């Protein structure tokens, strides 16, 4: 998973 | 039962808001798993899959099957008090249980702080770019 | 920052219900001394020094300087769990609260219950009675 | 002090 951008 | 601005600090809660997830038995990340972590569905036309931290507001999508959302959380929001609560939430005295939402009242507007900078920065690239154009004219 | 529904139970709150309760000091049964009895002040124009358990929901008036509230509580509500509470607030756990929270939830409802039947007793009463008084004339 | 009636 990943942070939102 | 309880206050909807504290029903998040529930698991069952959490877990309830894994509406629509794709990602079910067999995977590292379900919403069993996602929601000890901390997290809430928080999908959009956008990003159907991100998922909130209700504590410190970390945001996170592009999960994977074999993500494991703890680790994940640590990785991506290190500082997250309530990956430090060891107790179940009926263990928890309300002295630590009233310490803990005052921290996430304070992650909150730290959050809308630092979503306010970033529109602001946003609208600044648009000023300059407009300018920059208007001064080669 | 807690929600009204449980502030009852922070005796700061229930101390804050009592504006113009006669008794102050020199007096036993004070505002801090009836809320730390679980004490809310419920007067009306009938009757002004109305206190009532917010965790039992038993109703005391007639109150005299001399009065112990917790000593009273005891003589008119000798069931009330509130009274076995010695745990402050803050040093409640989670479950124990909301094991408190329904219990309160239960007595609110004997309340509610045993008031209803009272009220429908006494209509019967009546209407009984009218009944009667039609076939008295035949 | 004694109860409502
Ligand atoms: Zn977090
Ligand atoms: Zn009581």
């Amino acid at each position: 998973a990943r942070t939102k951008q | 039962t309880l206050p909807p601005a504290w029903q998040p600090f529930l698991k069952d809660h959490r877990i309830s808001t894994f509406k629509n997830w794709p990602f079910l038995e067999g995977c590292a990340c379900t919403p069993e798993r996602m929601a000890e972590a901390g997290f809430i569905h928080c999908p959009t036309e956008n990003e159907p899959d991100l998922a909130q931290c209700f504590f410190c507001f970390a945001e996170l999508e592009g999960w994977e099957p074999d993500d494991d959302p703890i680790e994940e959380h640590k990785k991506h929001s290190s500082g997250c008090a309530f990956l430090s609560v060891k107790k179940q939430f009926e263990e928890l005295t309300l002295g630590e249980f009233l310490k803990l939402d005052r921290e996430r009242a304070k992650n909150k507007i730290a959050k809308e702080t630092n979503n306010k900078k970033k529109e602001f920065e946003e609208t600044a690239k648009k000023v300059r770019r407009a300018i920059e154009q208007l001064a080669a004219m």
